[PDB]
């Protein structure tokens, strides 16, 4: 919601990306959501044990719904590390990304420093060191090990006995953001820029959403903001008290979610608006300058509202002076939709934009302990639903204790995971991104979207919640389940594969 | 009356063709240095006679 | 020379009269005055009626050259004029208040100061709390069970 | 005048030559052509060789004063000196780095 949202909404536009999202969310999100709960206690087993129960054949589920939580909890940790490698950089007065270091000749700053922003020579030169291509990959860079050894600890010192620890880690990490993340609105809301990005935000380009590409992100986002078809709702869902009444929570959650989207595209678009405005008046500025330096008028009678006859007041005194000055272009609109994409939009907006407020080395903690104490829990999700599954399938003789297999995953995706710390390191990441988070989920959420209500039978499941909280559901339910629901599906998963022909695969 | 020796010095590059090799600000009265100017005679007799 | 008074001081500006162009030719006389003493061991007296002044402008811009104390024709070269300044442009700077980029003086640029702040990378000894308190909870969490058993 | 270099200062203080006395003549010159300006609207051309001073000391202390530019027997009184350095006061400051 903070890290792949705004990127996939910039993308397209920014107006066509707020439309679909909750025409899908109050579409799809919610009865599917209801449905996996319902049955992670109707049956009372794990994400593996339920699928091998309704027509033995279909014990696939438990694993693509395993493999896919694997291959996405394989860099969504990472991702931590890179947040909690910033975090570390804190803790200092100057800012390290706030100027530009000097080279062995203490005379000027280092070439791309200069060319670029001085926040881009701390995330693409001093972080990662990116190489040029990726098919190049060098040396192991170990101050990520560190980090990636750091996070890959804390995750196991968290789920070291998956419930009965992750109890209190949830009491605290999950309440943290939702005070820190009001902290940061209303600091956003009353900066320079706002009201001009949030109102960016919502301007449908209407001529937009009649494309197949946004209908599919739309669709492969609102399955990936929920953890649908991952295999973790199913187990939590698998050990309350039976007379529990799964409907309210369901709703509730489905409703807390699909707010909370909203509510950080504002904050989000309330600093992206800052930084394109004050890039703007930047610009103005630099073309007055150029202006009075050239011709000699006195400080105070080019202003931002006089400019253009000021302009056109000397061209008509010295003509051939006139013609040599080289003025920039520069008008808004065109500042909001620049290049920003994942993996350098809550390192190179809010980075920069965090050290031109006063105070900046607290805003800055404040910053990146929200995202690592939002971003833990997820995993704490993903770990639970890795590990259920596993020793469900006998896989380790039962005598051994559960600390030891916890231990065996967490050393096994660590390892797994120096292709990321290479050089050559974010395009991977970038790549196993797209394509992990695209495809697998939403086919397992048809897959068992369709078992489930043509497996199972939709009347026997009926009857069986009528007698788990007390009452049929309402019609709602009914129509969303039987035939809208598959229905959508089978659109996005056409409109996938009509949006992967026709476009070329490229990286930047 | 506070334009004199710029005006001065301008007509002078533009029209004579002759550069002041150091710079003269309104406390200087250049052409006042003329037996003619400092004691009141006309000039442009010396012009038309030619 | 080139000057930006809005910019610097923005209100409480200063209006900039020809006492101004006065206590500017007078610093400048100084700093000569105290280039060739603390270099060349000479010792000149430079007035601000030697520093001669031209092409005078609204947005505050000039040019200036500096001639031996009495003699017209001996100008001091520009690249020694640009030492002297290079050495007291910090007062020069004070005198008016301007602060190096309200001030520029056109083919002088700044450079002073060195970028050596870090003694230690506080990063290395922040990883190394986190890297202690998570393994010390790493070890009284595993031994918890084993006492629990 | 009495100049504390050391308090102020502390470190990074200067050594007080005899530019600096041509510093200081110049900044009374120039307080003097400012209160001349914009109160009696004369316009008054003080140089600083129009600024006596006697007495020099290595406390760094000395007694000045002010005569009209070319007539050494035309002292200026001493309560129109006293406001024209209260009101150029916080630039003479400025320009030594010393804080009143
Ligand atoms: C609104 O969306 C339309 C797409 O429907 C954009 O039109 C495209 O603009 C790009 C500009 O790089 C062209 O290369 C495409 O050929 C255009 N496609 C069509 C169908 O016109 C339009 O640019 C968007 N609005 C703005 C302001 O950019
Ligand atoms: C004024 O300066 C000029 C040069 O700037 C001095 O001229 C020099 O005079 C000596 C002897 O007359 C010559 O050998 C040099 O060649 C001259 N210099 C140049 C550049 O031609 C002149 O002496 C100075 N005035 C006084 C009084 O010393
Ligand atoms: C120099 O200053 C003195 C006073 O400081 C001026 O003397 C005055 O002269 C006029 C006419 O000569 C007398 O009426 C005044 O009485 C004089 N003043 C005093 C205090 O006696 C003198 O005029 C000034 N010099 C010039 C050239 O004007
Ligand atoms: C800096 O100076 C050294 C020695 O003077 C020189 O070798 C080096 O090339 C200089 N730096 C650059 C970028 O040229
Ligand atoms: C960054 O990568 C380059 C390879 O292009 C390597 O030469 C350099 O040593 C790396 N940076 C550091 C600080 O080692
Ligand atoms: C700026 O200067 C011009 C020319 O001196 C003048 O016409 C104009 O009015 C000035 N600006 C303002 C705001 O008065
Ligand atoms: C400046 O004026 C000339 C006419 O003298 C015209 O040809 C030229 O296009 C003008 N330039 C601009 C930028 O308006
Ligand atoms: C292992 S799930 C990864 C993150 C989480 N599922 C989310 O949607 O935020």
């Amino acid at each position: 919601n903070v890290w792949r949202f705004p990127y996939l909404c910039q993308s397209h536009g920014g107006g066509a990306f707020m439309i679909p999202f909750l025409i899908l969310l109050v579409l799809e999100g919610i009865p599917l959501l209801y449905l996996e709960f319902a049955i992670g206690q109707r049956l009372r087993r794990g994400s593996l044990g339920v699928w091998s129960s309704i027509h033995p054949a279909l014990k696939g589920l438990g694993l693509a719904s395993m493999l896919t939580s694997f291959m996405v909890g394989l860099y969504y940790n990472t991702i931590i590390s890179w947040i909690m490698w910033y975090l570390f950089n804190s803790f200092q007065e100057p800012l390290p990304w706030s100027d530009c270091p000097l080279n062995e000749n203490q005379t000027g700053y280092v070439d791309e420093c200069a060319r670029s922003s001085p926040v881009d020579y701390f995330w693409y030169r001093e972080t990662l060191n990116i190489s040029t291509s990726i098919s190049d990959s060098g040396s192991i860079q170990w101050w990520m090990l560190l980090c990636l050894a750091c996070a890959w600890s804390v995750l196991y010192m968290c789920t070291i006995r998956g419930i009965e620890t992750t109890g209190k880690a949830v009491y605290i990490t999950s309440t943290l953001p939702y005070v820190v993340l009001t902290i940061f609105l209303i600091r956003g809301l009353t900066l320079k820029g706002a009201t001009n990005g949030i109102v960016f935000l919502f301007t449908p380009n209407v001529t937009e959403l009649a494309q197949p590409d946004t209908w599919l992100d739309a669709g492969a986002q609102v399955f990936f903001s929920f953890s649908l078809a991952f295999g973790g709702l199913i187990s939590f869902s698998s050990y309350n008290s039976v007379h529990n009444n799964c409907e309210k929570d369901s709703v509730i959650v489905s409703i807390i979610n699909g707010f909370t989207s909203v509510y950080v595209a504002i904050v989000v678009y309330s600093v992206i608006g800052f930084r394109a405005t004050q890039r703007y008046d930047d610009c103005f500025s630099t073309n007055i300058l150029t202006l009075i330096n050239g011709f000699d008028l006195p400080e105070g009678n080019v202003t931002q509202e006089n400019f253009v006859d000021m302009q056109q007041r000397c061209n008509a005194s010295d003509p051939a002076a006139y013609a040599q000055l080289v003025f920039q272009t520069c008008d808004i609109n065109a500042f909001l939709s620049e290049a920003v994409e994942g993996t350098g939009l809550a390192f190179i907006v809010f980075t920069e934009a965090i050290t031109k407020m006063p105070l900046s080395p607290l805003w800055s903690v404040l910053f990146f302990i929200m995202l690592f104490c939002l971003g833990l829990s997820s995993m704490f999700g993903n770990m639970e639903g890795v590990v259920v599954p596993l020793q469900d399938l006998r896989v380790i003789p039962p005598k051994w204790p559960k600390e030891v297999l916890t231990g065996l995953i967490c050393l096994g995706t660590f390892l797994i995971g120096f292709i990321f710390t290479l050089n050559s390191g974010q395009y991977w990441l970038s790549l196993l991104d797209s394509y992990a988070g695209s495809i697998p989920l939403l086919i397992i959420a048809f897959c068992e979207m369709f078992s489930v209500v043509y497996v199972y039978g939709v009347d026997r499941f009926n009857k069986d919640i009528e007698f788990m909280i007390g009452h049929k559901p309402n019609i709602f339910w009914q129509v969303t389940w039987r035939v809208v629901s598959p229905l959508l599906m089978l659109i996005i998963f056409l409109f996938f594969f009509v949006v992967e022909v026709s476009q070329e695969l490229t990286y930047s | 009356k506070d334009q004199w020796m710029k005006k001065w010095w301008e007509m002078k590059r533009e029209i004579v063709g002759v550069v002041e090799p150091v710079p003269h600000d309104e406390t200087y009265c250049d052409p006042a240095s003329l037996f003619h100017v400092s004691n009141d005679y006309s000039f442009i007799r010396y012009y038309t006679r030619t | 020379v080139r000057i930006s008074l809005k910019s610097a001081l923005g209100d409480k500006a200063y209006e900039w009269n020809d006492n101004e162009m006065y206590l500017f030719r007078s610093s400048v006389a100084y700093a000569m005055r105290q280039y060739f003493l603390k270099v060349k061991n000479q010792m000149i007296l430079f007035g601000e009626e030697d520093v001669r002044v031209a092409n005078l402008k609204p947005r505050i811009s000039f040019n200036f050259f500096v001639t031996a104390p009495k003699n017209v024709s001996d100008i001091i070269p520009r690249t020694e004029v640009e030492k002297a300044i290079r050495m007291s442009r910090s007062r020069i700077n004070d005198a008016f208040r301007l602060n190096d980029n309200s001030l520029e003086f056109l083919g002088i640029q700044p450079t002073l100061g060195p970028p050596n702040q870090p003694p230690v990378s506080i990063w290395l000894i922040v990883f190394g709390v986190v890297m202690g308190v998570i393994v010390v909870g790493i070890v009284i969490l595993i031994f918890t069970g084993i006492r629990d058993r």
